[PDB]
């Protein structure tokens, strides 16, 4: 319909991310997170953000030498934290106590099974974990690699 | 925590019907997130069109009270490119 | 982190009741149809994610011990009782 | 043996899905010309000739794998009905497709919970296929 | 170092031969195989194929759900804590989500292991991918966990800490 | 008129708790009030074991014998052999798996609930009047409005978690 | 007496002091075998000491331990009863 | 005599239940009194847990659920974490 | 392989008692010119020079070694210390001698329990042993 | 007495459950050294094994073949 969906275009985009690859060590345009940490170092001022290599924000954010907290996925300050000295610990694999209460529910339910029962997604462990298809990806025939996997998620994403 | 650019504006529209006590028939509805809600009207809800993030109203989609979609920023600047304001690409 | 937003246009209400006091009763309200299973897989737990020290816990602990100051007409005021 | 290499080499081709069962050994009832696994496939617990001679476990396999060569029937894949629509299978465990490469080469055990296996006979089917194939030719 | 187009550390060598490995992926019979699966991947588990890859590279950790009525124990702030106890038996596990393996004792409680165990058996497996006779350095260690006050390696013994330091002379 | 009509289940197992009479008619459930009635049974010794608990007639140790799998007898403890109802728990608490690790669950649940919040209680299956299945199933305490037909069993993929409008 | 417990798993055991092996289930209580699995057992145990082919009567039965009410051999099936003599005709 | 002079086992584990003075002399046990020491506490705890259970402070299944390896704080169960000492049975 | 063979021809003779250990592999302290029998049986977790380089459970085995070379030094036998006493052993478990024939063919594996396993590389030594010697004749 | 050693041997294990605490003794509380030389390696299996069932060889009989020899 557009130019959009014309192949002359996605020949273009994938020559350009692919220049970008060994330039950037990105196979994407960079975020919101990585745009705002070049323009706070380049002119200097404080609160420079940090990007854990994923293109999203790092969790906990500090500035210099003063008031530190965490911040989501989008680059806005979460309300109950604002720790003065160390860092905080915002949901930094902490997935137990809301994994906890699951099991809690799933015991306080009546009895006898008669759902119980029923109560990694389907139908993905048991189809490419485990039948040969994701062992092309993580391995190989050395460790000449470094093969970051928020690289390869971006190779088969922008391609 | 400091205030967002929406209830900035929400406070100075509505002190200034009541320092000047002279009305205005327009606050807006911003979200949770701080910036505009892209539905925009006012207390009696007759004519509710969608607005630019920064702020700014898009000409054009005066509804008489409830847009079903709002453009996003591709369709404003490929609709106005197609008025003509530069950059024919 | 998933966001569920527990308030309206309702949810505060004022008055000056005995001429020196402007009472408010905020009125937090959150709809069951926007709080999934996987975040809160209980009524007991709406009640302790809501009651607790993320919303109720910390508003309270923000009225008594601390300060409050509400921008009105360039008057900074505090604005803070317990009741 | 051969049924490996019948499978893997049609699978090299790339030019459809291949899948690979492996019914176990079944000791019960060895009096039918019939074997363990075209039985429970051609809905042989459900004759009214053999009415009360299978369990309701047996009989509730038996259904199972007449869904999967159903949908391989209709769809040359026994975990989608149709060609075109691919809503996850929840019927039984989801078949993986022959992989003819090593880390791969999976089957379907025909027990009771329909388990994914890995390799069947991959020490034997070396043994006639890369021992002898040497000794043979030298 | 070096900087990209951003601020941005460049490896050139690791970036060249990433994309060596990209080409030689696309070059699979078996890459199309794994195409056509994640085309068949529902919308709302994975929106995009970048998504496929996001579940499928975290689905290889995911072991099997443990029985239903096993509910995990978790510290003061929520940090999954070491022992963890099910019918009889009781074990150890990461701060991840999955139990270090031998680790099940069956009755009271186990000991999670120390610096050393986790150092050993590392470099134990890692003498499993080794050519015959070439010995690397594998901490041994009491039954206790703590450290045996000499190791050795390359013909060389030296004192340790509890820690792991060499403490010189 | 003049013979003794019990019923039973699929099989031949007398549901215990009457014996009809020569003049008389048993009433006699079927597929959804015994699914009921053991829920009824069972937040009924939920409540015998709470009872023995505010009591104060068996030791704290004693449940923790039956789970590791050491069994008392009477004789051993110079006490008579049915002076209390000994026999009771190690029955009840060896009964199943799923089935005695959620009776403990709930009973230490209710001991310090009723000693001291959240209107919760486990799930009763409501019925019809007939004495059928209803064919919605609302779990209150979750938000789990699912469907069941056919003597019992969820019928799959009709699950409903916090909905506005009732699953037809 | 039949049904032996200890911490976590019970098992079923003979009258002589040891345990049915693959009888030791974890959690509950097992079910002791009834007359058809130490019955079948022995004859799936004497299978495997036969010539290739050479059947004999295996009696299968259901998974509540009960008979299957038809049993078969040598090409030849008849019912049976609870206990496992041929009822005639 | 300004110092305070505990005493420990092996690899330096303090026995709790004192601590010294600056003008004290810490009576220390060796090798047979612990394990009468440990006897006579393990008889201690055993007349503690009888004590509850004349009290009726706990439930009858809460040693089976500690026993099948569940732990319930007393965070979910509405009761103040601390008031009774619901933590020693586990 | 010819250390079965070694055994098997030898006690087939029927002249004295036969014996057969075997060395676990012991991955830690691969900096010595003995391997990991020797070092448990000639008292090496006790010398002066390798003081504290060894734990309080290698250095136990390390004893119970000691005592079954001494007892066959001794007396032909690691159980009984005596040509001429034979009370239980009772400091580790009681070796069996290696009975050459199908359903023994027994040893002892250097492991912290001191089991007694029964059959050294079975598979392997049918191979070098029965295989090959037709293939070499043949 | 026909095979009811159970309540014996229950006796055995009470005593054992009632014996002090923390393992001092408890665990230095078939016989020995047979379990491991007769019947595990080799020796017995020539006996109570043969060829085919045409032994009937009762065990009453080897115990008293060995006796009057
Ligand atoms: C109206 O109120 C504003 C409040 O800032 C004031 O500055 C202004 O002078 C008033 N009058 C007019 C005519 O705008
Ligand atoms: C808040 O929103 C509701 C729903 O649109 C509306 O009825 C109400 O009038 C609003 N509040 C005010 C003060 O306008
Ligand atoms: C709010 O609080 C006030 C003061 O306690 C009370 O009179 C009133 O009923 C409450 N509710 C509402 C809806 O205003
Ligand atoms: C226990 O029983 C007493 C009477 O003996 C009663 O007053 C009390 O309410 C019961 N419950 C509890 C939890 O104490």
């Amino acid at each position: 319909s557009t130019f959009t969906e014309t192949t002359l275009y996605r020949i273009l985009q994938r020559r350009f991310l692919a220049v970008q690859s060994v330039i950037s060590g990105r196979f994407r345009c960079p975020t919101k997170c990585e745009v705002e940490r070049f323009t706070a170092t380049s002119f200097g001022h404080p609160y420079v953000p940090s990007c854990r290599r994923n293109g999203d924000y790092q969790a906990v954010q500090c500035q210099t030498e003063g008031p530190c907290w965490c911040v989501d996925a989008q680059g806005k300050e979460m309300h109950g934290t604002r720790q003065q000295g160390e860092p905080p610990s915002c949901a930094e694999g902490q997935s137990c106590a809301s994994e906890r209460q699951q099991a809690l529910s799933r015991l306080y339910f009546g009895t006898s099974g008669y759902f119980s029962q029923h109560d990694c997604p389907p139908t993905i462990k048991e189809l490419f974990v485990d039948s040969g298809l994701l062992r092309p990806m993580v391995e190989g025939q050395s460790q000449q690699f470094s093969v970051s996997e928020n690289l390869l998620k971006e190779a088969i994403r922008a391609i | 925590a400091c205030l967002s650019f929406c209830q900035l504006q929400k406070q100075q529209i509505l002190l200034s019907g009541y320092i000047n006590s002279t009305d205005t028939s327009y606050l807006p509805q911003c979200q949770d997130s701080g910036d505009y809600a892209p539905v925009q009207c006012d207390v009696q809800q007759v004519q509710c069109w969608c607005v630019d993030a920064e702020g700014m109203e898009v000409y054009g989609t005066r509804q008489l009270g409830r847009p079903k979609r709002c453009p996003r920023s591709c369709e404003i600047r490929n609709r106005r490119l197609l008025h003509g304001v530069g950059d024919k690409s | 982190l998933v966001s569920i937003p527990v308030c309206n246009n309702s949810s505060v209400q004022v008055g000056c009741l005995t001429r020196e006091r402007l009472g408010v009763n905020v009125t937090w309200k959150s709809r069951l149809e926007d709080i999934p299973v996987a975040s809160l897989p209980d009524l007991h737990d709406i009640e302790r994610a809501l009651v607790g020290k993320d919303l109720l816990g910390r508003f309270t602990d923000l009225i008594q011990s601390g300060s409050f100051q509400l921008h009105l007409d360039s008057k900074t005021f505090p604005a803070e009782t317990i009741r | 043996c051969p049924i490996i290499d019948m499978a893997s080499a049609w699978a090299k081709r790339a030019r459809g899905n291949v899948f690979m069962y492996h019914a176990p050994e079944n000791y019960g009832h060895g009096s039918l010309e019939l074997l363990a696994d075209v039985q429970f496939a051609l809905g042989l617990p459900f004759y009214p000739a053999y009415e009360g001679q299978f369990s309701l476990e047996e009989k509730s396999l038996s259904l199972k794998i007449m869904q999967y060569f159903s949908h391989f029937i209709r769809s040359g894949n026994p975990n989608y009905p149709y060609e075109f629509s691919r809503k996850v299978p929840t019927f039984a465990t989801p078949w993986p497709d022959f992989v003819p490469r090593a880390g791969g080469e999976n089957y379907k055990e025909f027990s009771e919970l329909l388990p994914n296996r890995q390799g069947l006979k991959k020490a034997d089917c070396s043994f006639w296929s890369k021992y002898i194939s040497s000794l043979k030719t030298s | 170092p070096t900087v990209g187009s951003f601020g941005f550390e460049i490896n050139l060598q690791e970036n060249q031969n990433a994309l060596k490995f990209l080409a030689s992926l696309l070059e699979l019979p078996e890459f199309l195989l794994f195409l056509q699966h994640a085309i068949s991947v529902p919308e709302d588990v994975a929106r995009d194929l970048g998504d496929v890859m996001e579940t499928v590279l975290s689905s290889q950790t995911c072991e099997q759900t443990p029985e239903r009525l096993f509910v995990p124990s978790c510290t003061t702030e929520g940090s999954y804590e070491d022992v963890q106890c099910f019918s009889g038996e009781c074990w150890c596990v990461n701060s991840w989500g999955k139990e270090l393996p031998g680790s099940r004792v069956r009755g009271g409680q186990p000991r999670c292991p120390t610096d050393c165990e986790k150092q050993r058996a590392r470099m134990q497996s890692l003498m499993g991918s080794q050519p015959a006779g070439s010995t690397l350095f594998v901490p041994a260690c009491t039954s206790e966990g703590h450290f045996l006050p000499v190791q050795c390696f390359n013909s060389e013994c030296y004192c340790v800490d509890a820690e792991g330091q060499a403490i010189p002379g | 008129d003049l013979r003794n009509c019990w019923c039973v289940d699929e099989a031949g197992q007398e549901l215990e708790g009457m014996r009809s009479e020569p003049s008389k008619l048993p009433t006699c459930p079927g597929s959804c009030e015994e699914a009921k009635l053991r829920v009824l049974q069972f937040i009924r010794e939920t409540e015998e074991i709470v009872s023995a608990s505010n009591s104060s007639r068996f030791p704290l140790g004693e449940s923790f014998l039956v789970a590791k799998g050491i069994r008392l007898r009477n004789e051993d403890l110079g006490l008579p052999p049915l002076f209390p109802p000994r026999e009771a728990f190690a029955e009840q608490f060896l009964r199943g798996s799923d089935y005695a690790i959620r009776l403990a669950a709930q009973s230490t649940l209710s001991f310090y609930q009723r000693r001291r919040l959240l209107r919760s209680g486990p799930y009763m299956p409501q019925c019809d009047a007939f004495g059928s299945w209803e064919p919605v199933q609302c779990h209150a305490g979750t938000g789990h409005c699912w469907c069941v037909d056919e003597k019992g069993g969820f019928i799959p993929g009709s699950l409903t978690a916090r909905s506005l409008q009732i699953p037809q």
